[PDB]
């Protein structure tokens, strides 16, 4: 749950802060966190299940890092970041939906979807950052 | 250079060929005796150790078996053709062949012996080889002890040769060299289906010597740097140094009667320096050796050349202090004076580099953007074709960063220098003009550097680890100025022969590294599993480092060697070595019990026990097992030296079994047995508190004894109070010992695959880069 | 009946050296924020010089503790801990020599060396007590004989 | 004991003292020898015993 929230928070920060013309110093830490997320998620295969009418969806992560070369973010940087962020947002939204539609009588607080259960592994703890909600 | 000689003298791998079957046992004729001890007219064949040299003491026996493991690893071949071992079997009905000549000797001895059964002679007459030429297979009859058969069968079934063909030879070339359109590869031979080759063991570094072995990694990186220097191509058709100096003098407007900074701009401009800079840059990036920047702050041309160098080379390739000094000189000489900013007061040990502070402080977009790029220009760690590589930014590869740098320099030239005398601005402008009159040449040079770097990087087999090294390679900024000022339009790319030589040297070093790792790991694991607690393993690691051929072990302390031992101890053993050691572990007890020099122990009982009947001994006081007897371990007693228990047991006549590899006296005298001498050989233990001198008596009572009539004339079965914990030899069954060893009828093994590939280059004028454009484009 | 100054069990088995290693390994990863980078590198590499000898230092600690215990078994007078007027000056360069040059050759006191040390200690203690007895006897005799 | 030459070279290579600006470049590794190690061993154990 902390890893999923951190993924969503990183994506929201990327959407809000990676904008055309912005100083890189405004996003340096955000870019580092986003690249950490990319590194952690790369090479992992996820599946969001077919409970109810939810389609079964398979997610592969093979993204390259966001650049660190521009003093001010330009349109091309924003477009590449937008592509990556769109894929990640789709994944996170599907994971959230797959988790919301499941319940357990024994351990209802624990993750029920297999994607969130996988994200609860230690290898994803690196993605975790600010929890302010 | 001696380092280059050492690194290029490493041969690929000494290929081992088997000339005879590995044997630990041989048949031997022994006189046999009847149940009453009378000698039979017939003899009998028994399995006996070929070299019975087992030592005294269990620890020494385990040491002997470690040595035997080393011997078997030495004798294990890479491939085997049994027709080489095949010899004529003179008693074969079809005049066939057997392997090895030792088998032929056994067959002749058995066949010629009058005591041999006719069925065995029939069997020897049927022993011949079968050739299946269609499958390229041959089976040969061989006579082997079961352990010998196990070892030889493992050798036969686990050879290292694989089929070789033109496709394999072509794919042996790195994928990036084959994909390059600047090289044309050709072959003039069709390798037959019987061609063979041995793959190099290109496993990546299992010791991670780049992590916490800083001296060893410094040596490795120095060797890599020297080799890279040896293979980096030489610049051709460089601009004439005299003409370039004349042109620079005209551009700088040198004045005889005035002291001017611009004069120093001409310092150290020559073709030797340019070639040295080219080689140093490419070799340092290839070997990932840290570089040190040498420059004089009074030479502003050095600072402009350093601006270019920091633009093209990632800044982690330079030691931090030198990079900081160069950046501070650039900031305080070119940038801040140009923009009228107060001289930067930079603190030694600042977390930020001078360029980062300047980037935060500079309001000019072009200069600040170039500063940001230089700050964030890093290598990219990418696994290409299974090897970790440090890849340059694509803008460096295509040379656009040169355009960004030139934009920054042109912005600097347009500044007013408000607080400086006009001559200072003139000198800075003149240096920038010297650099900017060669903008296209600088783009070409950047592209050439990147292309040569990646082409030679395709030839690296071991992971390129980016870690700052203990020592650095000094790079004079005047050499960078020479390279910038003298580079022409001639494209130089690595020769295909140079690329193949570099790749072969890297492969040889990598394979030797892995093979020596395997040897050391196997030895260490075997010693641990053989419980050799008194063995100091420094010798193993010392031999390992010596065989790597690039370290001076005199300079390596013992602590580092034991750290290497600890790292090696965690690695799994290679499959062939591990299985050979498994065979040795399985069969070492039997091999030891086959020895005639030592016994497995001595049972001191204090009651009459009848001597056992065994055909090859007559009557013998042998114990097959230590059942019903308390055991004293002689190795533990010798290690601890506490003889209280054994002394008390010997003084109290308490039956016991002293267990451990012991030498024994063979005594055939019946009178000696009646006199009970075997029971008189244990008081020295109590007297001297030593057991290394213990030598129990092994009675061998039969008709060859002088006083055997006592046995025969009194219906008397000999008895003794002491027994020797020993095994009797296994009989030699000729039919059971016959095995059909199968191998390939014939093949040819090849060493250097690239010898079959002839490669050439396209015209350098038309050589292209990754972006499909020519590497150099200036007129 | 003899007072003895004994070490923590973690010193005797040499385990605490690991902790030391741990600590200084951390010191090798530290930033040293404002320190010049070359001096920082030298300090961290010296820290690693000591760190990478973890096995040798554990062996040295165990050897030192064992030798101390074995020789302390031969002490017959109470080991009283007092801050003395003068000290034995110990060079930290000698400590560096011991740390960086110790191998794996165990050296323990010889049985004859232990017996000789115990005999010397016993002789000194017995002479001390006997001379105390002689002095006390003579003083008491002089006082009881009224030898003012 | 570990070879004094080998350990001295190792320490010099790791410390890189010559490349520094330390006013005492030679004094850094002085006193690092087998005799000093034996003296330290004896001094420590003897001081603790006495």
């Amino acid at each position: 749950m902390d890893v999923l929230y951190s993924l969503s928070k990183t994506l929201k920060d990327a959407r809000d802060k990676i904008v055309e013309g912005t100083l890189y110093s405004n996003v340096s830490d955000l870019i580092q966190q986003f690249n950490q997320m990319i590194i952690t998620m790369n090479g992992n295969e996820f599946q969001t299940g077919g409970i109810g009418n939810l389609p079964i969806r398979n997610w592969n992560f093979d993204f390259g890092l966001l650049g660190t070369t521009l003093l001010n973010l330009d349109a091309n940087y924003v477009e590449t970041a937008r592509n990556t962020i769109d894929y990640f947002v789709d994944f996170v939204d599907n994971v959230c939906m797959d988790e919301m539609v499941r319940e357990s009588q024994r351990n209802g607080i624990a993750p029920q979807s297999d994607s969130l259960r996988k994200l609860s592994g230690i290898k994803f703890k690196r993605i975790n950052f600010d929890n302010s909600s | 250079e001696s380092i280059l000689k050492k690194l290029e003298d490493i041969k690929p791998e000494q290929v081992k060929k088997q000339t005879k079957l590995f044997r630990i046992f041989e048949p031997r004729q022994l006189p046999v005796y009847r149940a009453n001890g009378e000698k039979e007219l017939r003899n009998r064949w028994y399995w006996k150790l070929k070299r019975d040299t087992l030592p005294d003491g269990d620890y020494d026996v385990r040491e002997y078996f470690l040595n035997l493991y080393d011997q078997v690893l030495t004798e294990m071949p890479d491939y085997l053709l049994l027709k080489d071992m095949a010899v004529e079997n003179k008693n074969s009905r079809d005049a066939g062949k057997v392997v090895d000549s030792e088998t032929a000797a056994i067959c002749d001895a058995i066949f010629q012996d009058e005591e041999t059964e006719g069925v065995v002679r029939r069997f020897i007459a049927e022993m011949r080889q079968r050739v299946q030429a269609d499958r390229n297979v041959v089976n040969y009859p061989s006579i082997l002890h079961p352990i010998d058969h196990a070892f030889n069968e493992y050798f036969l079934q686990h050879q290292l040769v694989e089929p070789l063909n033109n496709d394999i030879i072509f794919n042996y070339i790195p994928e990036r060299i084959r994909n390059d359109v600047n090289y044309i590869l050709n072959m003039d031979r069709n390798l037959p289906s019987t061609a063979r080759y041995i793959r190099p063991n290109l496993l990546q570094d299992r010791l991670n010597l780049h992590d916490n072995f800083e001296s060893l990694w410094d040596t490795i990186t120095t060797s890599n740097y020297i080799l890279a220097r040896s293979v980096v191509p030489d610049l051709k058709e460089l601009v004439s140094t005299e003409a370039q100096i004349q042109k620079m003098s005209q551009d700088l407007q040198l004045e005889a009667l005035t002291i001017q900074s611009e004069t120093q701009f001409l310092t150290g401009i020559n073709s030797q320096a340019a070639n040295d800079c080219f080689k140093t840059l490419i070799a340092a990036m290839l070997s990932q050796r840290t570089m040190s920047l040498d420059f004089v702050t009074t030479n502003y041309m050095s600072l402009i050349s350093g601006m270019w160098l920091l633009t093209v080379v990632p800044n982690d390739m330079f030691i931090r202090e030198s990079l900081v000094a160069c950046q501070l000189a650039i900031i305080n000489t070119i940038i801040y004076p140009a923009f009228g900013m107060q001289r930067m007061h930079y603190r030694n040990g600042d977390p930020q580099t001078p360029f980062q502070i300047a980037e935060q402080q500079i309001q000019n977009f072009q200069v600040a953007n170039w500063l940001h790029f230089v700050n964030n220009n890093q290598f990219r760690q990418v696994v290409i074709d299974g090897v970790l590589n440090q890849v340059l930014n694509d803008n460096i590869r295509n040379g656009h960063v040169v355009n960004q740098l030139m934009e920054a320099l042109m912005q600097l030239s347009r500044q007013q220098f408000p607080t400086m005398p006009v001559d200072y601005k003139r000198s800075i402008q003149r240096g920038i003009l010297l650099l900017s009159n060669r903008l296209g040449q600088l783009v070409d040079l950047t592209r050439l550097l990147a292309y040569n770097y990646e082409t030679l990087m395709a030839c690296i087999t071991m992971n390129m680890q980016h870690v700052q090294t203990l020592t650095t390679e000094k790079l004079q900024l005047t050499s960078v100025t020479s390279l910038c000022m003298l580079i022409g339009n001639a494209t130089v790319i690595p020769s295909p022969q140079t690329l193949f030589h570099y790749y072969n040297v890297n492969v040889n070093f990598h394979s030797n590294y892995n093979e020596r790792i395997n040897d050391a790991v196997a030895i260490i694991t075997a010693a641990n599993r053989l419980n050799l607690y008194q063995k100091k393993m420094k010798s193993i690691v010392e031999d390992f480092l010596k065989r790597l051929q690039i370290f001076d072990i005199s300079r390596v302390p013992d602590d580092q060697m034991y750290r290497l031992r600890d790292r090696l101890r965690l690695l799994p053993v290679e499959i062939r070595r591990l299985d050979i050691f498994n065979l040795i572990l399985m069969n070492m007890e039997q091999i030891e019990r086959a020895s005639d020099k030592i016994a497995q122990g001595v049972i001191i009982a204090y009651r009459d026990m009848q001597l056992e009947r065994d055909e090859m001994y007559g009557y013998v006081n042998i114990a097959r097992n230590l059942d019903g007897f308390q055991q004293i371990n002689l190795e533990e007693l010798m290690r601890t030296g506490d003889y209280a228990q054994i002394t008390n047991m010997l003084l109290n006549n308490q039956p016991v079994a002293l267990v451990g590899a012991l030498p024994f006296i063979t005594d055939s005298s019946v009178i000696s047995l009646v006199a009970k001498l075997d029971a008189t050989v244990f008081a020295q233990i109590v007297k001297l508190r030593k057991v290394d001198t213990l030598k129990p008596i092994l009675y061998k009572i039969n008709s060859d004894s002088n006083d055997f009539y006592l046995v025969a004339n009194y219906d008397w079965v000999p008895t003794s109070t002491t027994k020797v914990y020993k095994q009797i030899p296994q009989q030699f069954d000729f039919r059971a010992s016959m095995h059909m060893l199968t191998s390939n009828l014939t093949f040819t093994v090849y060493s250097d695959l690239l010898a079959f590939v002839s490669a050439d280059t396209v015209e350098p004028i038309n050589a292209v880069a990754f972006d499909n454009m020519r590497i150099m484009n200036e007129l």
